[PDB]
């Protein structure tokens, strides 16, 4: 799996952290403005967001799946970019 | 759209797609931020065979603050108060952005099974359930037909 437990979406820009926890560069940045120093999912202390998960970016070149929405078949890695560009995504919000 | 909009749509596409089983929650009408929850009472609990109603209320931050829940269905329970306030760590300190309305509502079944008289918010309940289980049981089963049945 793939996903980035705090937007529930597909990871983009992934960050593994000191507790070996994977998030969105954007969604682990965000959650310590609001709990700053604090793991969002396992509460653990973080001195900071953590370091590029390339490991994780790498096999989700690799990796496929069709829109939530659309139902086009994406690269994980594109799939970020997909879901802003896709008019079904764009129409619900 | 917010993230918090996006966030609670995806919680709602997951909950139809693998239903919870003790556990209905959807938006009141075209308010995606506020939500009605049904959850049954536990088994082998008094409260079993009673439908508790709870309110949820998505803060503009979700998920990086708690939704503020309360039960609308009265309760006797030491955590769970009669304005229908429920004192729960997660939602409140213990709060974390990778929770789910359905993690939350899986803690509260779970406090239903396993109250916490220690940290109370109805100190008279909080008493009788660590002295006397049997009256607590006694009285929440009659609070359970009269209310959530
Ligand atoms: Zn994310
Ligand atoms: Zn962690
Ligand atoms: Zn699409």
């Amino acid at each position: 799996s793939f996903d980035c437990a705090v937007c529930l979406e597909v990871l983009h820009q992934p960050v593994r952290t000191r507790c070996g926890h994977v998030f969105c560069r954007s969604c682990i940045a965000t959650s310590l403005k609001n709990n700053k120093w604090t793991c969002p999912y396992c509460r653990a202390y973080l001195p900071s967001e953590g370091v590029p998960a390339t490991d994780v970016a790498k096999r989700m070149k690799s990796e496929y799946k069709n829109c939530a929405e659309c139902d086009t078949l994406v690269c994980l890695s594109e799939m970020r970019a997909h879901i802003r560009t896709c008019q079904k995504y764009i129409d619900k919000y | 759209g917010s993230m918090a909009l996006k966030r609670i749509h995806k919680e709602l596409n997951d909950l139809a797609r693998d239903p919870p089983a003790q556990s209905r929650a959807g938006p009141v009408g075209d308010d995606m931020f506020h939500w009605q929850a049904t959850i049954m009472g536990p088994n082998d609990s008094p409260y079993q065979g009673g439908v508790f109603f709870l309110t949820i209320h998505f803060p503009t931050d979700y998920p990086f603050k708690p939704p503020k829940v309360a039960f609308t269905t009265r309760i006797y329970h030491p955590n769970i108060n009669s304005n229908g306030s429920i004192k729960l760590d997660i939602l409140r300190s213990q709060w974390s952005p990778a929770l789910t309305i359905s993690k939350v509502l899986l803690s509260i079944s779970s406090l239903l099974s396993d109250p916490n008289p220690d940290d109370p918010l109805v100190p008279e309940i909080a008493r009788i359930y660590k002295t006397d289980r049997e009256k607590y049981n006694r009285i929440a089963r009659e609070w359970t037909q009269k209310y959530a049945m």
